[PDB]
């Protein structure tokens, strides 16, 4: 027991010794396993299907061939002769299908567009460092396994493995390779206390032993004890960077998962908004983007105070009267109670008793016997402001020189800025990013913490109304529609005159006569495509080209251009990987520097070939806080013409810097899928989109959150897999959606304690941003209530 | 008899069909695996632009040709080809051989009749490589530049859209060289250009018509780890893996943690997603961080440079020694007899036995006489050792260079070594192997590769002593 390094080294030594002896005795058994299980030949036929046949060797007109054989002998294959030559008959076989026009990877259809984490480039159609690494990690990961039966082997006074780490963790490499918080996470499970002083050297020897028998620098196969203590499981996830994250602290951290991952778009914890950064590290657009609760609380309780003048729960109601808590059931009820807030309408008792298991007067008791104190809110003064003359936000109109005085209808030259969330006036003097981040003003949008009250730059909606189509590019009423001229989509909520609220739903979307009148500037909402058909391309040199499937009248949406969004540098790693530098990349927001890719996922738009006098027109459009590509109709189209637009400069070389039928065409006509060729006069496929696979990915990508807890990701997922599907990007229809989740997974949400809690976290960020009325609510708790008196049935 | 392996027979040339006056080659041999039990096996050779198909018939003549060449098929169309797998008619059962090429097309022959039963179009670039599934023979997959692999169905509720699967989402990324099945039919390897080893679970197919494949997203095991190159051969060898990448002279043998053929095959939502974009290995079947995969041992190929799309094959039927051959780049042609490496080692530890309990007097003699581990113990007595070596096992107390020579055939114990192949014979002229087939009795072992050369292996023969 008086150990030196030589000493430790020779016995490891010795004990390294088993590995290549078990190593050989692991592929031995793994061999004779294996030929243990060899198949039996299966589809036999009973007889020689081939006996009949007799040698075509020729003992006129038919083509013939040569045939030189050899007969060899021996253990060193001499022939017995210079070979005898014989002739064949050629039996000539043409095949009867042409193959389909070429193409790269599988083509999958998606609603969206999809946003791309960043790839590395591991090939293209320093390396020595790869090899090097790659190969000590599987030394390091044969020796792992040997550490702990060796060190009980050895039994060294302060030669454990949590001990080795400690020693590790306080060494100089540890600088060159570890960070401050990694250090402080690591002294938390560890601490720095390593025992006697005898220990301390012992576990110093051991590591230079180790390094000496295992981590010699002559050897491609070397592993340092550092490599195998940082694959330790409570090592491991110091050193991992896939991380989420009075009475108000103990709020804003309950509800942070909610308020940090919550899309203010489309409501999902995992999405497809957000900005990857060049780790892939994600910024979602949530409440955490502008402020966090409280800026967007406060407001609800200003506005909430501001207003100076149903059905009792069926739960006990504490509105006709009037077993010990946990912390758990506490915070559930304050979160309620400071994001319900000054409510007249709505009160947490009769909602937190369905969230709980309990009695409607049961939280009242807990409620006034606690008494919890909202903090004060101030009037909010709003300071009044000339309005700008070049946009008024009350006739909502453009005046004047507005195309010069703002950059709000030109996306090639914006930047995104999170949406602004101070506590002025939108002006330079206040640091509003809308008002002075760019080279002009923008408007303010409907997440800027600013209302259309206070702010001159605050959009408004349009004000176009009309028993015929209306918020049209070329306006026949002689006062334009603002949006239109903003280069934007119509939006559900404060477009009010033109039916954009029904004309943007999703599920009105083939309701004709809707369509036919009210709001023209929802297509891309409305998500309804023109037919249209996959074929061989006109232009010989393409391809595959794009066909109208039927009739289209110039000024018509036709398709959204739909693919991956990425970044420039990840665009440039793409055409390295695919041999370009043929690699089509358009541009959504050139200064922002964002693309889409629809070379693997995307829609049938990216088939559309150029031509100089095309028959459709991208553009890019404004929609909801989301750019998209749509294509419009330039002239009058009929079923069975290709489409084609001019590709002007939307695809820049970045290294560089009534039923619907198959139409007759003279080209062959393609299923996307099948490849299947098209006949003229068939019903036209149209498939529904396969999103299971993408819905994976969402899923999988909370499930990896090493800071959120079973119990957040188990809910999380589940409202995520059913929000997710209804492609949301309007506040207009979250509520019918949220009534639709409570009452297809009631059952579900009262199972289990975590799951009603979790949900009601959901419940109060929406709250709190007033993006749920307080209406739904209400009728949650009859949902709930309603699911948990069902469940008495044991 | 059961250690024998194979010594060169028979070789040929096939008149140049890519005319340049020979740098026409054959690309894949295949037997055809249908045939009752004992029936004279019969192969297929593809070459560029044609399907040379043999029989083989053991002769009591050194001096008689064994192979007849019964049909020999010409696609006359513009497309090249290098890939082929057998299936059968399912009305008639009788032979079709697919053959697939340049163009994207696999075309299937009836062979026997001498006309094209159909054409599998739908693949956007050229073919690469084709397997029949074991399960199934109406189930082939392919493999393709358009980076995707297809599967397909001969049955006849399929004949109006024959594709019933498609391997594709962001898996693989550049053209696919090679594509095999498990022997369940339900676990596909692929591979290819991007070095990444994808290892896919099959759903079960309707027997009904569909209209469009089921789309797979996610292989249920992914990694670029193995090798650091392009990967141009993989297979199963039971549950276990092999693998070739170019510029590395190895055939690896390695395995999936956690992965086995008795558990219930995963569903496609089981599969991992790439989450994390640094990660280079992912695996559903996963059981201190673990290893998703063990490399187990290395076959050593010297001699293939530089050369890539060269293909090995392991002969393994039950009750029979389980047989890996492969041709070079360098006119020679390897084999490794499995069972060998068990014996070794049983024979090793044997030794090493009595080396200690006889403080050194051992005698040691060879199995395969008419000698015995007691007519052997009858001759000294108790007062020896004696230990049984198998007769295959030939040197050069064992010297340190005959002790080395074993090891280096024998010894499993490094999976980063190199096991020396436990035969090599010599191939007259410049020769590079494509591909290696072996007949169902393992009686024949085919290798085919440039200048449209067959070579033609034998074991178990009935020569009698010159016929001419
Ligand atoms: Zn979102
Ligand atoms: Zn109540
Ligand atoms: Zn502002
Ligand atoms: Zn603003
Ligand atoms: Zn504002
Ligand atoms: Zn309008
Ligand atoms: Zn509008
Ligand atoms: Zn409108």
């Amino acid at each position: 027991t008086e150990w030196t390094v030589d000493k430790i080294a020779s016995a490891l030594s010795v004990l390294a010794e088993e590995v290549p002896q078990n190593h050989s005795r692991l592929v031995n058994f793994l061999l004779e396993e294996t030929e243990k299980r060899a198949p039996q030949p299966r589809h036999l036929s009973k007889t020689d299907p081939f006996a009949h046949m007799k040698s075509k060797a020729i003992d006129e007109g038919v083509p013939t061939m040569d045939v030189k054989f050899k007969q060899h002998s021996g253990e060193y294959g001499k022939s017995r002769n210079s070979g005898r030559r014989f002739q064949y008959p050629v039996v000539c076989i043409k095949p009867d299908r042409e193959p389909v026009p070429p193409y790269r990877f599988h083509h999958a259809e998606i609603r969206k567009n999809i946003l791309a984490l960043n790839s590395q480039l591991n090939f293209v159609p320093p390396r020595s460092q790869k090899i090097a690494k790659r190969a000590q990690a599987e030394y390091a990961a044969t020796l792992a396994p040997y550490l702990e039966p060796w060190l009980r082997k050895l039994n060294i006074e302060g030669c454990t493995k949590s001990n080795l780490i400690r020693f590790m963790a306080s060494q100089p490499e540890s600088d060159d390779s570890m960070t401050p918080q990694q250090k402080s996470n690591l002294l938390d499970t560890y601490s720095d206390d390593m025992g006697s002083p005898q220990a301390v050297r012992n576990a110093s020897m051991f590591t230079e032993a180790w390094d000496r028998v295992f981590n010699d620098q002559s050897k491609l196969r070397r592993v340092a004890l550092r490599d195998i203590l940082m694959l330790d499981k409570n090592v491991e996830p110091i050193f991992d960077n896939k991380r989420a994250k009075a009475l108000m602290q103990k709020v804003i951290d309950a509800l942070g998962s909610y308020t940090t991952l919550g899309c203010l778009i489309c409501f999902s914890h995992d999405c497809e908004h957000g900005e990857i950064e060049r780790d892939n590290q994600k910024r979602c657009f949530s409440l955490e983007e502008i402020g966090g609760l409280m800026p967007s609380l406060r407001r609800k309780w200003a506005a909430q105070i501001e207003q100076r003048q149903h059905p009792p729960c069926r739960n006990e109601c504490y509105r006709i009267h009037g077993p010990p808590w946990s912390e758990n059931e506490v915070g559930t009820l304050e979160w309620m109670f400071a994001t319900i807030g000054y409510s007249q309408t709505l009160r947490p008792e009769c909602f937190v008793g369905a969230i709980l298991g309990r009695p409607c007067w049961d939280v009242h008791r807990k409620l006034q016997e606690l008494d919890l104190r909202l903090p004060p809110v101030e009037p909010r003064t709003i300071p009044k402001q000339k309005s700008l003359p070049w946009y008024d936000r009350r006739k909502k109109q453009l005046m004047s020189d507005w195309a010069d005085a703002t950059i709000t209808h030109e996306h090639a030259v914006r930047e995104l800025f999170a949406p602004c969330h101070h506590d002025g006036p939108c002006t330079a003097a206040n640091g509003c990013p809308c008002a002075s981040a760019g080279t002009h003003p923008v408007l303010c949008e409907r997440f800027c913490l600013c209302t259309a009250e206070e702010c001159p730059l605050k959009f408004t909606g349009c004000a176009c109304h009309s028993s015929g189509k209306t918020c049209l590019q070329r306006q026949r009423e002689g006062r334009p529609c603002i949006c239109v001229q903003l280069n934007r989509e119509c939006d559900p909520t404060l477009c009010k005159g033109c039916g954009a609220r029904e004309r943007a739903d999703p599920e009105n979307a083939y309701d004709e006569v809707l369509h036919s009148t009210g709001c023209q500037n929802v297509a891309l909402q409305r998500g309804a495509a023109k037919a249209v058909v996959l074929g061989k391309s006109q232009l010989e040199a393409c391809g595959y080209g794009l066909f109208a499937a039927e009739d289209i009248e110039e000024g018509e949406f036709v398709i959204e251009y739909t693919g991956e969004l990425i970044s420039h540098d990840e665009g440039v790693r793409r055409a390295h990987r695919r041999g370009d530098v043929v690699s089509y990349l358009f541009t959504l927001l050139e200064q922002e520097g964002i693309w889409v890719d629809a070379a693997i996922y995307g829609n049938l738009s990216r088939y559309i070939n150029h031509a100089t006098d095309g028959n459709i027109m991208p553009k890019i459009m404004y929609v909801n806080h989301e750019w998209r590509i749509k294509f419009t109709a330039i002239k009058d189209i009929k079923a069975g013409e290709e489409l084609f637009f001019n590709y002007g400069d939307n695809f820049p070389n970045l290294t560089k810097k009534r039923p619907l039928l198959v139409p007759k065409t003279t080209q062959p006509l393609f299923d996307p899928l099948s490849k299947v060729q098209l006949l003229p006069g068939q019903p036209l496929p149209q498939h529904p989109i396969d999103d299971s696979w993408l819905l994976l990915k969402h899923r999988d990508n909370l499930q990896d959150f090493i800071d959120l807890r079973p119990e957040e990701k188990e809910f999380l997922q589940e409202w995520d897999a059913f929000i997710l599907r209804r492609h949301i990007s309007s506040e207009q229809y979250l509520p019918r959606y949220f009534l639709r989740f409570v009452r297809e997974k009631a059952d579900w949400l009262v199972s289990k304690r975590s799951r009603g809690e979790e949900f009601s976290k959901l419940v109060a960020t929406l709250l709190a941003r007033r993006v749920l009325p307080e209406r739904v609510v209400i009728e949650a708790t009859q949902v709930l209530n309603d699911a948990r008196g069902r469940l008495r049935e044991q | 008899a059961e250690w024998e392996l194979p010594r060169l027979r028979t070789s040929f040339i096939f008149q140049d069909d890519y005319k340049s006056q020979d740098l026409a080659e054959f690309f894949d041999v295949k037997f055809y695996p249908y045939s009752p039990p004992g029936a004279p096996p019969v192969f297929a050779a593809t070459s560029k632009k044609h399907a040379v198909i043999c029989r083989l018939t053991q002769t009591t003549d050194k001096d008689a040709n064994p192979c007849e060449i019964i049909q020999l098929i010409r696609d006359d169309g513009n497309e090249a080809n290098c890939a082929s797998c057998w299936s059968k008619d399912p009305i008639t059962d009788q032979p079709l051989l697919c053959i697939a090429g340049n163009e994207g097309n696999v075309k299937v022959y009836n062979v026997t009749e001498g006309k094209l039963y159909r054409t599998l179009v739908g693949h956007g670039g050229g073919i690469n490589d084709l397997a029949t599934s074991p399960a199934n023979p109406y189930i082939i997959a392919s493999a393709s530049d358009d980076t995707t692999i297809r599967i397909w169905s001969l049955a006849p509720e399929h004949e109006k859209q024959p594709c019933v699967c498609i391997l594709g989402g962001e898996g693989h990324s550049y053209d696919l060289l090679s594509v095999a099945f498990h022997d369940n039919g339900r676990y596909v390897l692929s591979a290819g250009h991007d070095q990444v080893i994808n290892l896919w679970a099959l759903p079960e197919f309707p027997n009904e018509h569909m209209e469009i494949p089921i789309v797979i997203y996610y292989p249920h095991f992914s990694s670029s780890e193995i090798h650091n190159n392009l990967v141009d051969c993989v297979a199963f060898y039971g549950d276990l893996i092999l693998s070739r990448a170019c510029h590395e002279d190895t055939i690896v043998l390695w395995r999936i943690e956690g992965f086995s053929s008795d558990d219930p095959i995963p569903g496609p939502l089981d599969a991992p997603t790439p989450t994390d974009m640094t990660k280079q290995t992912r695996s559903y079947f996963t059981p201190s961080r673990p290893a998703m995969f063990t490399r187990l041992a290395q076959f050593h190929t010297p001699d293939c440079g530089v050369q890539f799309f060269m293909r090995f094959r392991m002969y393994h039927v039950p009750g029979k020694h389980p047989i890996l051959a492969f041709a070079n780049a360098k006119s020679k042609t390897f084999f490794w007899d499995l069972a060998r490496f068990g014996e070794y080692a049983r024979f090793m530890a044997d030794l090493k036995e009595a080396q200690q309990s006889y403080n050194g007097r051992v005698v040691v003699v060879d199995q395969g006489q008419g000698i015995s581990l007691a007519q052997a113990q009858q001759v000294h007595g108790p007062g020896v050792g004696v230990v049984m070596k198998p007769a295959w096992l030939v040197p050069k107390g064992f010297s340190r260079e005959t002790l080395q020579a074993w090891a280096d055939m024998y010894d499993l114990s490094n999976p980063v070594g190199l096991i020396k192949a436990h035969r090599s014979l010599a191939i007259d002229g410049a020769f590079v192997g494509r591909q290696v087939g072996w007949s169902p009795e393992g009686e024949w072992c085919v290798v085919v590769g440039n200048g449209n050369r067959a070579l033609i292996y034998q074991r178990w023969g009935k020569e009698r002593g010159l016929g001419s």
